């Protein structure tokens, strides 16, 4: 079978980004030893090791949706993957408010309609399970107390 | 955060409290009263309960 490739964006500190960029544009397999990525079983935490120097990483959710588009003639572009995650290196914390491009900054707060937005279902399921487990259930919409 | 209108705990300004009777190991009959301070989720839960009553 075929499994859709999973592309994400890696953001590095600027000096380490310059060293990684120079090693990528060089093209040797020396970069392979220099750059490693360890993703922790949290799923939202990691180390990126540049030249064997550990950096602390967080996999965050991006507010917009990006799409990688490949081409052979630079006139027709074929969509290859959807990017929604970024492993910035240096829950609410795992959500990124800004977008990658310069015009998209504070997009989630300002350029996003709140009608579309709004975990709730999981809490409802837990409440239903507790009610099923219980013998007698008493409910009242309340006031200030 | 960009200034936005802050909604009250629902139109009624009413929270949801649920009592639950259970039997512990050996012999016991403890009752746990739990209050939902979340306005939306609480409204959805009340709607689900009324819907379930009609499912009879």
């Amino acid at each position: 079978p075929h499994e859709l490739e999973s592309q994400f964006i890696l953001r590095l500190p600027p000096e380490y980004a310059s060293t990684v960029r120079r090693a990528v544009q060089s093209g040797h397999v020396n970069l392979k030893d220099r750059l490693t990525i360890e993703l922790h079983p949290d799923g939202r935490h990691g180390i990126v090791r540049v030249d064997r120097v550990p950096l602390a990483s967080k996999l965050v959710d991006l507010p917009c949706v990006m799409e990688s588009l490949k081409t052979i003639d630079k006139k027709t572009f074929y969509k290859t993957a959807d990017i929604c995650q970024m492993l910035v290196s240096t829950e609410k914390k795992f959500i990124w408010n800004h977008g990658i491009t310069l015009p998209l900054k504070n997009v989630r707060k300002r350029r996003f309609r709140k009608t579309a937005k709004k975990d709730v279902e999981k809490e409802v399921k837990r409440l239903l399970s507790t009610d099923a487990e219980a013998v007698s259930t008493r409910w009242e919409i309340i006031a200030e107390d | 955060t960009a200034s936005v209108t802050s909604l009250n705990s629902s139109a009624t300004g009413r929270c949801l409290k649920i009592y639950r009777t259970f039997r512990d190991e050996e012999g016991k009959e403890y009752v746990r009263c739990e209050t939902v301070r979340k306005p939306a989720v609480i409204d959805a839960y009340v709607r689900i309960r009324t819907t379930k009553d009609e499912e009879f």
